[PDB]
């Protein structure tokens, strides 16, 4: 997800465009960072995520902004674990979202 | 404990699905019982313009009838008229008269002996099982002429709309001892009518108040049957709503106990690995 | 902004900077409390200062408690929100008024950090989410 | 949950215990009023779920007698405090022990 | 009291004394079992003995299990 | 909370009279020992408290 | 349980016959392994059990 930002940050900072970054399942970004903090021996926080849950997501999501040169706009698919919106992986993700587009059957 | 709310969730999830089914069967019963109330409402009013409407008469014997529902999940219908039943059996009783109390529906006998124990004499029930007919109400009328009162009081809920059910008192004066005596106003009010019966006027009135009793009883227990299905359609609208709000507060509390269980199990695994490593 | 200081520790900043910025801001506003003037402070999301301080404690291998928070997460806000005082006439008479902000999850005011600050602060302005979607704004319970 | 009903002091009467609640210590009729109040409040606690989803109109008359009595003793256990007059306005009330036994 | 022993390791006592007092009381009560008489031992708050045993074991650095109790 | 008892224990033991001790939040004695005990090098007890609670 | 099984495995293998083995509380075989496993140097698994459950 940082690699897709850097391709998108070129089109903002050098080409000066309005870019669309699609992070397919932002939850799997969270849970892959939760795996590598567990592999580096770190003590997990509440329900099982990494202690740096808000700053791993915050490190990703804060590079998606409008600068004076262009903007990155991010459409992120959001998986909600156990159909619980108070779970820390969506509840930290929802702090950054400016809109939701619910597709229903 | 954390399964005690998991079993409580699935229980209330089915109550809110059962009482959504009981609401829609009560709404389908109410729509086809409404088509019979208006066809029964017609025959009531030629009698109350021929015999008037005299509820507060000086009878010496009465039969009061409070017609209720059979099933008791209708929600403040069958106790509403027993509030009105004691409101009339304290209004008529100013002269030391006789009263026989009759209830139609199982929820009437179960709440009239709570207020009036000794003058209760007869209980009709299982009326509404297949349908309410005139031949059924005629027999229910007939055992009210087994006792020979001066009047009859019928207490029922009149189906105005699906929201309002005003309780009605219907009164039938029994013929040649009290009905014409209330008509003895400047001669008689019944002398204008040219009786084309076979026998005398005191004998056509016997056949006529019995026909007046069987009609306003058939209409009473047909108005009350669909005032019961409308009351059951809204008593299960407050139940599906309240068991959906209870289930809402119960899945939120399960999800707090779900999350607190994973943190508790994890902290005990980290505290045990750090004690060795 | 003629009267406002803005102390910002954003989501991309390091967790000790987010832990510190409520204290850096309260020291700036205690200048006005101590010299006889009056100050207002808004620590928006003390909910997120707790997550920054939970991150520092768990990376220090410190044993966690309720919702993996450290045992001194009460004292974190306690020594912060006690500095909002109204001083005596012998100390100047200055004042500092604090407005801590706590985000709940599903209206759960019985959460750990939420109930901590309810036992620290004097009052409470509970903003309801059902009044907010019915158009009642400010959605005060 | 008691305080959000406005009942103050928000004492749970079915969680508050004393070793003085003993008929050899406080007396026979104090102890019986106290255990009688807790039985009405426990019986109403047992009725809370069925009142919540079925409503008031479906209980027995014996049940809805105690629902109305326990709703009366729930409010009557509340009391204005003399230290709460500054933010409530209602003056406080020092109730004597004999006044609350025969009152209850 | 002429038939009762009272073994009392109260809350101010050390956690090894509250851990051992059920066994101290049983050993006194096992005098009556072993000599043909009948005993009745009552361990009031056996929940509070395991709390004292958990305390004594976490400080001896024996690794904790479920609810931090020893194995 | 121990300084508060020592004032109250003096009036009980030496002065020999009936005293009232109001201790607002004796839980904050337990919570304060639980903050210290993370740094005294101890295995934590149940939900995060000190083993000697 | 391993001793009681060896008595039955002798009758099954050497004497070649149909044996019955009633084991009361096979839960205690797993429980007694977990009572020592923390002291055997094993970091705990799930609900309190040993990793070799």
């Amino acid at each position: 997800a940082l690699t897709g930002l850097t391709v998108a940050e070129y089109f903002r900072d050098i080409e000066g465009q309005d870019v669309l970054l699609f992070v397919d399942n932002i939850f799997r970004f969270t849970q892959a960072n939760s795996e590598v903090s567990a592999l580096l021996g770190r003590i997990p926080s509440a329900v099982g995520y990494q202690p740096t849950l808000a700053t791993d997501l915050g490190g990703l999501q804060e590079r998606i902004t409008t600068t004076t040169k262009g903007s990155i706009t991010s459409v992120q698919a959001v998986y909600v674990p156990a159909d619980d919106l108070t779970d820390p992986a969506p509840a930290t993700t929802f702090a950054h979202l400016d809109a939701t587009t619910v597709l229903s059957r | 404990s954390n399964q005690a709310v998991k079993q409580r969730i699935r229980a209330i999830k089915n109550i809110g699905k059962i009482t959504k089914a009981m609401k829609m069967v009560a709404a389908s019963k109410m729509k086809n019982a409404q088509i019979a109330v208006e066809q029964s409402r017609g025959l009531v009013d030629p009698f109350v313009r021929l015999f008037g409407d005299f509820p507060a008469v000086n009878s010496n014997k009465s039969v009061v009838v409070a017609v209720t529902s059979d099933k008791g999940l209708c929600g403040g219908l069958n106790s509403n008229i027993t509030k009105y039943t004691r409101a009339t059996l304290a209004t008529t009783e100013s002269e030391g008269k006789d009263v026989v109390v009759v209830s139609i529906g199982d929820k009437g006998r179960s709440q009239l002996t709570r207020i009036e124990s000794q003058r209760y004499q007869l209980a009709i029930a299982d009326t509404y099982k297949v349908r309410v007919t005139f031949g059924q109400a005629s027999l229910i009328v007939e055992e009210l002429i087994k006792h020979n009162p001066q009047s009859y009081q019928i207490l029922f809920n009149k189906f105005r709309s699906a929201i309002s059910f005003k309780p009605t008192v219907a009164t039938i004066l029994s013929p040649d001892l009290l009905e014409k005596q209330l008509e003895d106003v400047t001669g008689n009010s019944l002398d204008a009518y040219d009786i084309e019966a076979s026998h005398e006027r005191s004998d056509v009135l016997r056949d006529l108040t019995e026909f007046h009793l069987g009609v306003t009883l058939y209409n009473a227990m047909l108005e009350n049957n669909c005032s019961e299905h409308a009351s059951r359609m809204s008593a299960m609208e407050n139940s599906t709503k309240s068991a959906g709000e209870m289930l809402g507060k119960l899945t939120l509390d399960y999800n707090r106990k779900r999350q607190a269980t994973i943190t508790t199990e994890l902290i005990e695994i980290i505290a045990g690995a750090s004690a060795l490593m | 902004m003629r009267y406002t200081i803005m102390v910002s520790a954003t989501a991309s900043d390091a967790a000790p900077l987010q832990f510190l910025a409520p204290y850096s801001g309260c020291a700036m506003a205690e200048y006005f409390r101590d010299t006889g003037k009056h100050g207002l402070i808004i620590y928006d999301d003390l909910s997120k200062q707790s997550v920054a301080y939970r991150q520092m404690s768990l990376l220090l291998r410190r044993p966690p408690g309720r919702e993996a928070f450290p045992g001194d997460v009460f004292y974190l806000h306690s020594r912060l929100l006690e500095r909002a005082a109204k001083l005596s006439k012998e100390l100047g008479g200055g004042s500092l008024t604090a407005f801590p902000v706590i985000e709940t999850q599903a209206g759960d005011v019985s959460a750990y950090i939420a109930t901590n600050v309810i036992s620290i602060t004097d009052g409470q302005i509970f903003l309801e989410t059902e009044l907010f979607y019915k158009g009642i704004r400010p959605a005060l319970n | 949950s008691i305080a959000e009903l406005g009942i103050y002091p928000a004492v749970d009467p079915l969680d508050s215990t004393s070793r003085m609640l003993n008929p050899n210590v406080i007396g026979a009729e104090h102890y019986n009023v106290a255990r009688g109040v807790q039985k009405v409040l426990q019986d109403y606690k047992n009725l809370q779920d069925i009142i919540a989803i079925l409503g008031m109109d479906e209980l027995s008359e014996e049940d809805k007698l105690t629902v109305a009595r326990a709703r009366k003793i729930q409010r009557f256990l509340s009391q204005p405090f003399q230290v709460a007059e500054v933010f409530t306005g209602t003056p406080g009330k020092y109730v004597d022990l004999a006044d609350t036994i025969s009152g209850f």
